[PDB]
């Protein structure tokens, strides 16, 4: 009732891995549980910024994470990647950058710079 | 782990110390100081006729490098060593991937990182 | 790439705007 | 009183072969001894193997290489891990479904 | 609520609109970074009154510059 109903969250609980599914199985005096479960294989090595303090002014992820290959500046999604081009619709804002020191220096792409010509 | 995972041999740490996980050789087994001190806290006449205390199948000298064997898993993959393959993953954008859903973002580690891994060296 | 797609407008926002801010 | 007694024996197995060893508890002494007790029927080598059958203390036994019985310091783990950085990590790529299986026991029968 | 500037208002994307009592910022409940309120991180569904008690703020125009 937490594995095959519903979909659970708990990790060694529903199998091994992050579980997606479950499919029971009757048994003689058991049963049997199949799991199906997203365990990815493949990685790399990735290269961040700290931020973009863009007009003197940083940015923050909503979701997931900045990368590179080393030049152009990628963000991207925790588990899964999909490299995409940092949007203001990709940021939010809450106040001044360098009482955080740290930070590097970027653009953040806004799309109106088209629109109006 | 279905494949029987590591420990490093270089400590390039630089910031942080990746040495009371991944063991000190002081000791006989592959328990430092603090595996030194989470086992040594835990605290034959009888024996006349049959009775004794079983002991389980893995004892004391298994898991003390396959915990560094999900320590070359949780931090080198995250989570995806565990069924199928695994190589190097490192660590300190792991120290913002999974605090990429706790509400807060990224760039909280990256920039005063050089106070907050000594703090997260204050977490050690 | 994807099966079942279907074919259909989506709406902006920024449309009505051009006609307003001119 | 001297005769504190706890004899063990170990085989790979009937159907692998019929060469065995004698394991006794409880006496300061091919013969190699452990906390466990003292050994004989095997032999102590410095490798690194998983456990097959356990001894104590920290002790497992195997069949290997003509062939006979080898007991060991119980294997760990390999070695490497994360090249951390101060700045760097990837995502995993390619992914892949896979599907383990787990078994419980629901219920036994019911004797009067 | 929101920025009201072309006669429709600019809304909580998924940030919402704080200031410290005269200058105007658009925060999450985690940590702090500096912008500047563009129209593309600001957009419109109609005017600005069916929410309750709104606020005036005007959106920015940054092609308006960039011709002369």
């Amino acid at each position: 009732s937490e594995c095959v109903l519903g979909q659970s969250k708990r990790v060694d609980f529903c199998g091994k891995g992050y579980h997606l599914m479950s499919f029971p199985q009757s048994a003689p005096h058991g049963v049997v549980f199949l799991h199906v479960t997203y365990v990815p294989a493949q990685e790399k090595n990735f290269t961040t910024a700290p931020a973009i303090c863009h007009d003197g002014k940083a940015h923050f992820p909503r979701e997931g994470v900045f990368v590179s290959n080393g030049t152009h500046w990628f963000v991207t999604q925790r588990n899964f990647y999909e490299p995409q081009i940092i949007t203001t619709d990709n940021t939010f804002v809450s106040g001044n950058c360098d009482v955080v020191i740290g930070i590097v220096n970027n653009t953040v792409y806004d799309p109106l710079q088209p629109e109006l010509d | 782990v279905k494949q029987i995972y590591k420990t490093p041999p270089i400590k390039d740490f630089g910031g942080f110390n990746f040495s009371q996980i991944l063991p000190d050789p002081s000791k006989p087994s592959k328990r430092s100081f603090i595996e030194d001190l989470l086992f040594n806290k835990v605290t034959c006449a009888q024996k006349f006729n049959g009775l004794t205390v079983l002991p389980p199948l893995l004892t004391d000298e298994m898991i003390a490098q396959y915990t560094s064997a999900l320590l070359a898993g949780t931090i080198t993959s995250g989570w995806t060593f565990g069924a199928g393959a695994a190589l190097q993953i490192p660590f300190a954008m792991q120290m913002a991937y999974r605090f990429n859903g706790i509400g807060v973002t990224q760039n909280v580690l990256y920039e005063n990182q050089k106070l907050i891994a000594n703090q997260f060296n204050s977490a050690i | 790439v994807v099966i079942g797609i279907v074919n259909n407008t989506v709406y902006d926002p920024l449309q009505p705007e051009l006609d307003s801010f001119k | 009183p001297c005769s504190f007694g706890g004899v063990s024996v170990i085989t790979p197995g009937t159907n692998t072969s019929n060469q065995v060893a004698v394991l006794y508890q409880d006496v300061n002494c091919n013969v190699f001894q452990t906390r466990a007790g003292c050994l004989i029927g095997a032999e102590h080598v410095n490798n690194s193997y998983e456990c097959d059958i356990p001894i104590g203390a920290g002790i497992c036994a195997s069949y290997q290489t003509s062939q006979s019985i080898i007991a060991y310091t119980m294997s760990l783990g390999a070695e490497n891990s994360v090249a951390y950085s101060n700045n760097s990590i990837a995502i995993p790529t390619n992914f892949t479904i896979s599907v383990t299986t787990e078994i419980l026991p629901v219920s036994m029968t019911k004797t009067s």
